[PDB]
C-alpha cells in the first residue's frame, strides 16, 4: 500500500548543477551529468565513485544507456551530442547538427538508434553506427524538453514548451498523434509507460498526466507536488508497487499510487529542487538528483 | 540548460 524509501547514501562530485541520472539497464551503474559539463559513474548497490567521463565543451542537461549497459550518449548545450565507450571513457562519436542546445536524448531498445531533443525545435534521429543524422523531424514551435522511445523502437514520443506532446513514427518520421490541451501549458517531460500504451506528461502547471495516447484520453492526473519552473523528470516504479515518481521544486521527492493517484511518500533530504529521478530496473531504489544549492545524488532504498 | 529557468 505505501512504499518506505529510506536514504541509503549521498553522492557528492559534481561542481554544478546536476541535471539528469540514469540507472544502467544491468543494474550495475548510474550515470549522472551535470552544468559541469560531465558524466560520472556511480556504483548503483554502494554508491561508489567510479569515473568522470569528460570532453563536452558546454554543460549536459540529459544521458542515456544503450540496452547493453556498454555505451552512454549526452545532450550537451555545445549543441552536439557524444557516444561514450562506457568500459573506456572514450568519445566514439560526435553527432553534429543541432544548431542550438540539445536538451534530451534515448537509445532505441535495439540501440543502433538515438533520438534527440533540442532548444532549436527540432527532433533528430541518429544511426549510431555511423553517427549520421537519418532525420530532423520539424517537431514543435518551441524547445523539445523530452523525447522517449516505446517498447520496441517503433514509436518516439516528443514533449516541449510549445505546450504539444507528439507521437512520431520513428521508421517515416510522420507524426502520428498530436495531444493537446485547450489551455495549453508547456510541456516540461515525456515518457512512454512500460507497456507502450500509455505515455506520461509533465506540464509546468503543477500536474503530471497519464494518457492513452491511441484514444485521445487522460487517465490519471497526479498533483500537489512543485512544478512550475524545470523540466524534471519523472518515472514508472514497477520493482514492487506501482508507483509514479517525480522531482519536485520543494526539494522533495514525489511518490504517487498509479492507480489511485495517492501521494504514498515523499522523500526529504535534498536542499535544492529535485531535477531528476530514476527507478532501478530490478530492485526497489530510486535515485534523486538536485539542483545548484545542493549538487548531490541521492539513493533510496524500500522494501516495496 | 536544464539546470536553469528557461520556460
Amino acid at each position: 500500500v505505501k512504499p518506505n524509501y529510506a536514504l541509503k547514501f549521498t553522492l557528492a562530485g559534481h561542481t554544478k548543477a546536476v541535471s539528469s541520472v540514469k540507472f544502467s539497464p544491468n543494474g550495475e551503474w548510474l550515470a549522472s551529468s551535470s552544468a559541469d559539463k560531465l558524466i560520472k559513474i556511480w556504483g548503483a548497490y554502494d554508491g561508489k565513485f567510479e569515473k568522470t567521463i569528460s570532453g563536452h565543451k558546454l554543460g549536459i542537461s540529459d544521458v542515456a544507456w544503450s540496452s547493453d549497459s556498454n555505451l552512454l550518449v549526452s545532450a550537451s548545450d555545445d549543441k552536439t551530442l557524444k557516444i561514450w565507450d562506457v568500459s573506456s571513457g572514450k568519445c566514439l562519436k560526435t553527432l553534429k547538427g543541432h544548431s542550438n542546445y540539445v536538451f534530451c536524448c534515448n537509445f532505441n531498445p535495439q540501440s543502433n538508434l538515438i533520438v534527440s531533443g533540442s532548444f532549436d525545435e527540432s527532433v533528430r534521429i541518429w544511426d549510431v553506427k555511423t553517427g549520421k543524422c537519418l532525420k530532423t523531424l520539424p517537431a514543435h514551435s518551441d524547445p523539445v524538453s523530452a523525447v522517449h522511445f516505446n517498447r520496441d523502437g517503433s514509436l518516439i514520443v516528443s514533449s516541449s514548451y510549445d505546450g504539444l506532446c507528439r507521437i512520431w513514427d520513428t521508421a517515416s518520421g510522420q507524426c502520428l498523434k498530436t495531444l493537446i490541451d485547450d489551455d495549453n501549458p508547456p510541456v516540461s517531460f515525456v515518457k512512454f509507460s512500460p507497456n507502450g500504451k500509455y505515455i506520461l506528461a509533465a506540464t509546468l502547471d503543477n500536474t503530471l498526466k497519464l494518457w492513452d495516447y491511441s484514444k485521445g484520453k487522460c487517465l490519471k492526473t497526479y498533483t500537489g507536488h512543485k512544478n512550475e519552473k524545470y523540466c524534471i523528470f519523472a518515472n514508472f516504479s514497477v520493482t514492487g508497487g506501482k508507483w509514479i515518481v517525480s522531482g519536485s521544486e520543494d526539494n522533495l521527492v514525489y511518490i504517487w499510487n498509479l492507480q489511485t493517484k495517492e501521494i504514498v511518500q515523499k522523500l526529504q533530504g535534498h536542499t535544492d529542487v529535485v531535477i531528476s529521478t530514476a527507478c532501478h530496473p530490478t530492485e526497489n531504489i530510486i535515485a534523486s538528483a538536485a539542483l545548484e544549492n545542493d549538487k548531490t545524488i541521492k539513493l533510496w532504498k524500500s522494501d516495496c | 540548460a536544464r539546470t536553469k529557468q528557461t520556460a
